[PDB]
């Protein structure tokens, strides 16, 4: 009943994996990355980076492990899906044409068990006997390593740690014996078992449990000579072997936690450790015996996800918050940069300078990886702003050509009862600031701020700074009532750690003109103002469980005219004409339509299945979209033609489908330059920096493209052996639709890359003739 | 405060110990099931609470007996409408235990039994022999994971596991909630939807009415945690309805902490305007809460809330000690001063040395729960 | 006297056969 479209426009740029060996060639020195759902391969040469092969698989890569079994000429890879979906693949290269082939796959999904907190885990043994997985807590998976087992049967073994923390895999042991750190009531502890394969059951590990840091959270696997594990977490780094244990206690290291790490010298001499606020040190271990470890900070690069050495001094950090780099140490130096414009977490589309070809704008990035991303078409073009600080939402001004944008810096509590800000950001170095009317260590306080910047230089020009303990939520930028200014309008929430729901909240009204920022207006509410919209010429806002519509009035105030009291909690807000889609964070939705005559709100329709809720947008005044848990899309539709009172009231899911990406706002309009086969035009922005299009279709266009896609996978070479069917499918730890309502763009624009033999046989029911409608749809972004 | 929370959960005052069962009966969810519903069961059962019932009629207790036999599982449902009969969803209720008693010539049967499963009502049937019996679809129990699962990055995953309270809710908000800054909301919005928060809040709340730490007497699992709480919440039959219409753990949660933070008054159902008591004075006297099912000498369920002062309240008739629910009170009945309707009854203690000496019991169907000031009636979640 | 007629619902004591006849109409509402 729906039929609708979604491509991607970009790529997902997020890094987070990467791996080093020889996949390609036992000569050549392979580094793979995987983002998301895509895998790019590299030869690392003297220079930089050799691309060779960049694949699409139909999954969400969870894990990504090299290895070399004995015998084999070259490693192989071990990928795993989100959806449990195991492959192992070889990389083959028959002159000038490069495939990847799938040496196993299979699924691992068991029908009953609780997914584990510290989420899925995979190992791989020295030896490359046998595959580990934690999937479920209690339960070890385990894959033989057997050429036969192409299906790749696992069996599970039962374990008395339930909250494992990390586990890996020991060199040197005759046996394939596991070191992993878990906690239970009287605390943290690291123990080790014996995995038998002839038994398929454990065995008493090589060393007895030794009690650890209350914050042990990563254990790293030491190689030959050395041998046993190394432990590391908030302020201790320990070793242990059996016998002999290491403890230092850096204060270097206390500021943040480390969450990555790699391996520089392969019997295990030198490690890089990457904290949360993107510093990098290094962990070198001194000498048959281990004489003492010793930890010393190298320098500052992107918020890493991950790391790897290359080799000559060349270090890549996989980061997923900021842009990923290439540097150089001289036991650090920036040699290059890869954009990232994830996270996204807000955007809009402004028609900049040839006021038809549409241009996007987005707040990626966090903390001092925060910045402004600027997209065009030519493959695409992006200019990068850096922040310093994480950006929140935005907005645009035509009539002041600029735009304006809420952030928000990190500062640390003064020992003189006063704040200080770690790095220089945009706040900081505003050309023109200001703070608000008052009212009412070593912590972090968030400290937030309205930015006003110039659309050509993208310079600071004004920073407003809001009050203590005050969060902004909500920015719209409009006219309202019979006024010609444009203002900026502001919604914020008083918070206080005190107070779980907030109590507290204004909307605040602020003017750009003749470069300076006034507060024109100023309203108290008794609650958080989570999301404004303009709504033929007032402003509608969000209440905690209220939703109000305020009226502009000639005193140059806000004068509030109807409320509706909702049974769910006012999150995301939506409208068109006079319709207003309200929705929570548990996918209940809620319609409302304002009556111009009556002055008050109508409760139309409402649809309530609990799940977590990402972003919502309305595509016409039948059919609305929303993006929900497991990254995936829903729609839903109303009937204004249904005969009882009970069909009118209700919303039919018409739609399913699985994204694989986590959306956080949609935005209307095109990049491409403005008898058309697609109506309407959204475009979502996600957490890995993947931007996509979603449009509206016509039921004879629909069926053509739904039986071309079932057509398409009978050719297609899944990587891995996946079919896209499932991969596409609705899916949640409870329920498992297949898609309905919907049409992958991806897949319909890949018929255009195969060969010109298969073409044919998709279009055996003429090959030139779908080439043209094809191209046709690919125009659109 | 030395009266023992234990004594009322026993059930003491139905007479010798029962005949007990505890292997436990639960269908899949979404199944079609055909179930028997008892007559004059006129209470609204939520799943874990206790229900005591004694039977006089033949056919109830013949309806008894043939289960005893069976799953021991019979059907309870929610009439929106008493008169009519018209009820839209219900609970099941297993047979905990039994004993039938032939005193004074008549069949007289003592069961207490258990609420196990939520259910949407298909169809009603009335046999030939009176009894009826009712074609049910099992609700499902919506079970979500940490909201941060679908953002959390896997570098951090290690980070989620954890070893001055406020000072440590604070850590946790921080770690827990540290992936929050890749979404367009904060870590408090997060917070509000979080189980452990919700529950810990509702825990402030309960330990201003009893003294019991929650290491034991609280369980665990937010959905046993979150249908305990509503078991034991005074409110009125259609906000009842409403809270069993929830099929996630985490709205179940979030709509109780808000009705204990609305509703601070209680007044008479039928009045509407007299106010009987506040939260203020409400206090936990059983382990399973400050409100519990209990029956009478005919077969009447009362959902009886124990609070520590009430007004606008007249006795009628003298104390009594015969099969006083409290060991070692004497009730008299107690009347609205305007409507004159049963509003419950005054416990007064037998012995000086107990403590309190006197104490109110009001019973659930003749209470209305009030939010002060000027509003209307409204649940959210 | 000793008030021999009862309410069946709440256990109201009552000397006369006509007091509990209007208080069992009080339940009903
Ligand atoms: C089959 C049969 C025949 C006759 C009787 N006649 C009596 O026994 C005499 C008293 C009586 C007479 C009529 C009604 C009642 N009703 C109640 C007594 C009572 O304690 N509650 C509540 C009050 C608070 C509490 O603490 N526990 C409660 O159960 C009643 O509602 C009593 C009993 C039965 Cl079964
Ligand atoms: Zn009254
Ligand atoms: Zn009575």
């Amino acid at each position: 009943m729906s039929y609708n479209y979604v491509v991607t426009a970009q790529k997902p740029t997020a890094v987070n994996g990467c791996v080093t060996g020889h996949f390609t060639s036992a000569e050549d020195l392979n580094l793979l990355i995987a983002k998301n759902t895509r895998l790019e391969i590299y030869v690392v040469t003297a220079e930089g980076l050799r691309p060779v092969k960049e694949v699409g698989m139909y999954g969400k890569i969870a894990v990504m492990e090299l290895f070399r079994p004995k015998g084999e000429s070259k490693d192989l890879l071990f990928i795993l899906t989100a959806k449990y979906n195991a492959c192992i693949l070889e990389y083959k290269q028959s002159g000038e044409s490069i495939d990847i082939i799938t040496r196993a796959h299979g699924n691992v999904q068991d029908r009953i068990g609780r997914p584990s907190e510290t989420g899925i885990i995979g190992i791989i043994d020295p030896e490359c006997r046998m595959i580990g997985l934690r999937l479920y807590d209690g339960l070890f998976k385990v894959i033989p390593l057997d050429r036969d087992n192409k299906e790749l049967k696992a069996f599970n073994i039962r374990l008395e740690e339930l909250h494992v923390i990390d586990v890996k895999f020991l060199y040197g042991c005759q046996a394939p014996t596991i070191c992993f750190v878990y906690q239970d009531p009287q605390g943290r502890h690291v123990k080790t078992y014996e995995v038998s394969l002839r038994e398929k059951e454990f065995n008493k590990g090589p060393w007895k449990q030794e009690n650890v840091e209350a914050e042990a959270s990563m254990v790293i696997a030491v190689p030959e000579p050395f041998g046993g594990a190394i432990i590391i977490g908030q302020e201790s780094i320990t070793y242990h072997n059996g016998d002999k244990y290491l403890a230092i206690a850096p204060p270097i290291i206390k500021q943040s936690t480390i969450v990555c790490h790699n391996r520089v010298d392969p019997n295990g001499s030198r490690y890089l450790l990457g904290d949360m606020e993107g510093r990098l040190f290094m962990l070198l271990l001194e000498k048959v015996t281990l004489k003492d470890l010793r930890v010393e900070l190298l320098g500052e690069t992107s918020i890493a996800e991950c790391l790897t050495y290359l080799d000559n001094g060349v270090v890549f950090v996989g980061s997923r918050l900021g842009d990923s780099q290439l540097v150089k140490l001289n036991v650090v130096v920036a040699m290059e940069t890869f954009t990232n414009l994830g996270p996204i977490v807000d955007m809009c589309v402004v028609d900049l300078e040839r006021q038809g070809q549409g241009q996007l704008v987005t707040c990626s990035g966090a903390f001092k990886e925060g910045s402004l991303r600027i997209i065009r078409n030519g493959k695409l073009h992006i200019r990068t702003v850096p922040l310093y600080e994480s950006p929140r939402k935005i907005c645009y001004q035509e009539v002041s050509q600029c735009f304006g944008v809420l952030s928000s810096r990190i500062e640390v509590q003064d020992t003189s009862g006063g704040t200080t800000a770690l790095r220089p950001s945009a706040s900081t170095q505003a050309l023109s600031s200001s703070v608000s009317s008052s009212k009412l260590f070593g912590e972090e306080v968030e400290v937030h701020n309205l930015l006003i910047i110039d659309q050509h230089t993208f310079e600071v020009l004004h920073a407003h700074q809001f009050l203590q303990n005050e969060y902004a939520l909500s920015l719209v930028s409009c006219k309202l009532g019979k006024d010609p200014n444009t203002y900026f309008i502001v919604g914020t929430a008083m918070v206080y750690p005190e107070e779980a729901e907030p109590k507290q909240g204004r909307i605040v009204v602020f003017q750009y003109s003749d470069g300076k920022l006034q507060t024109v207006a100023e309203k108290e509410v008794k609650g958080a103002v989570y999301s404004m919209v303009e709504f033929n010429g007032k402003l509608l806002a969000s209440i905690n469980s209220t939703v109000r519509l305020y009226e502009w009035t000639t005193e140059k105030e806000l004068r509030t005219e109807c409320n509706h009291y909702n049974n769910i909690m006012a999150l995301y807000l939506k409208t068109k004409g006079d319709f207003i889609l309200v929705g929570d964070l548990m996918r209940s939705v809620l319609l409302l339509a304002y009556k111009p005559m009556e002055g008050n709100f109508e409760e139309i329709a409402r649809d309530f299945n609990p799940n977590w809720m990402s972003a919502v947008e309305i595509l016409d005044d039948d059919n609305f979209l929303g993006a929900e848990n497991a990254f995936n899309l829903f729609v839903c539709q109303k009937d204004s033609a249904a005969t009882t009172d009970e069909e009118r009231q209700h919303l039919q899911e018409v739609g399913l489908f699985h994204l694989g990406e986590f959306v956080n706002v949609f935005c209307h309009g095109s990049l491409v330059m403005q008898s058309t086969p697609t109506q309407g035009s959204v475009l979502f922005g996600t957490v890995n920096g993947m931007i996509g299009l979603v449009t509206s279709l016509s039921e004879s266009w629909y069926n053509l493209l739904l039986d071309m896609q079932n057509r398409l996978n009978k050719v297609i070479k899944s990587v891995g052996k996946i079919e896209h069917s499932f991969w596409r499918s609705f899916h949640t730890e409870r329920k498992t639709e297949p898609a309905t309502g919907f049409i992958d763009g991806d897949l319909i624009e890949s018929f255009l890359d195969i060969s010109r033999p298969k073409m044919q046989e998709v279009v055996a029911n003429t090959a030139d003739d779908l080439i043209k409608v094809v191209e046709e749809l690919t125009r659109i972004h | 405060i030395n009266f023992d929370t234990s004594l009322p959960t026993s059930h003491t005052y139905l007479g010798a110990d029962m005949e007990e069962f505890h292997g436990r009966t639960l269908h899949d969810d979404d199944s079609c099931q055909v179930i028997p519903v008892l007559p004059q069961v006129m209470m609204i059962l939520i799943p874990g609470q206790t229900l005591p019932l004694q039977l006089f009629h033949p056919q109830e207790v013949s309806m008894v007996r043939n289960l005893i036999q069976k799953d021991r599982t019979f059907a309870v449902l929610a009439y929106s409408n008493v008169q009519e009969r018209e009820a839209q969803f219900g609970t099941t209720a297993e047979i905990y235990a039994y004993r039938e008693e032939q005193d004074f010539g008549i069949e007289i049967v003592k069961v207490k039994a258990i609420g196990r499963q939520r259910f949407k009502v298909l169809e009603l049937r009335t046999q030939s022999d009176g009894i009826q019996q009712a074609k049910v679809q099992i609700l499902p129990e919506c079970v979500l994971p940490s909201t941060m699962s679908a953002v959390q990055l896997e570098s951090l995953n290690k980070c989620q596991i954890f070893p001055c309270s406020y000072k440590w809710w604070q850590k946790y908000q921080k770690r827990k909630f540290h992936c929050a800054n890749l979404t367009s909301w904060p870590r408090w919005l997060y917070s509000l939807y979080d189980a452990e928060t919700l529950m810990d809040r509702i825990k402030k709340q309960l330990r201003e009415w009893d003294e019991n730490l929650k290491d034991d007497s609280l369980p665990s699992n937010p959905i046993d945690f979150s249908y305990r709480v509503a078991a034991c919440l005074p409110i009125d039959d259609v906000l009842r309805i409403q809270l069993l219409k929830i099929g996630s753990a985490i709205q179940r949660l979030r709509c109780e902490l808000d009705i204990m933070n609305k509703c601070t008054s209680l007044c008479c159902k039928q009045c509407q305007e007299t106010e009987i008591t506040t939260k203020n004075e409400i206090f936990s006297l059983s382990l399973c809460g400050p409100m519990a099912a209990y029956v009478n000498p005919h077969g009447y369920v009362h959902e009886t809330l124990t609070v520590y002062k009430a007004c606008n309240l007249n006795l009628i008739g003298r104390p009594s000690t015969e099969h006083s629910w409290f060991p070692g009170y004497a009730w008299t009945v107690a009347q609205c001063k305007i409507c004159a309707s049963h509003i419950g009854w005054k416990f007064t203690a037998t012995k000086k040395d107990m403590s309190p000496q006197k104490f109110w019991g009001l019973t659930r169907s003749a209470l209305l729960p009030t939010i002060p000031d000027t509003e209307d009636e409204i649940s959210p979640d | 006297g000793e008030r021999p007629f009862h309410c069946n619902q709440c256990g109201a004591s009552f000397t006369q056969k006509g007091n509990l006849l209007r208080h069992i109409k009080l339940h009903s509402g």
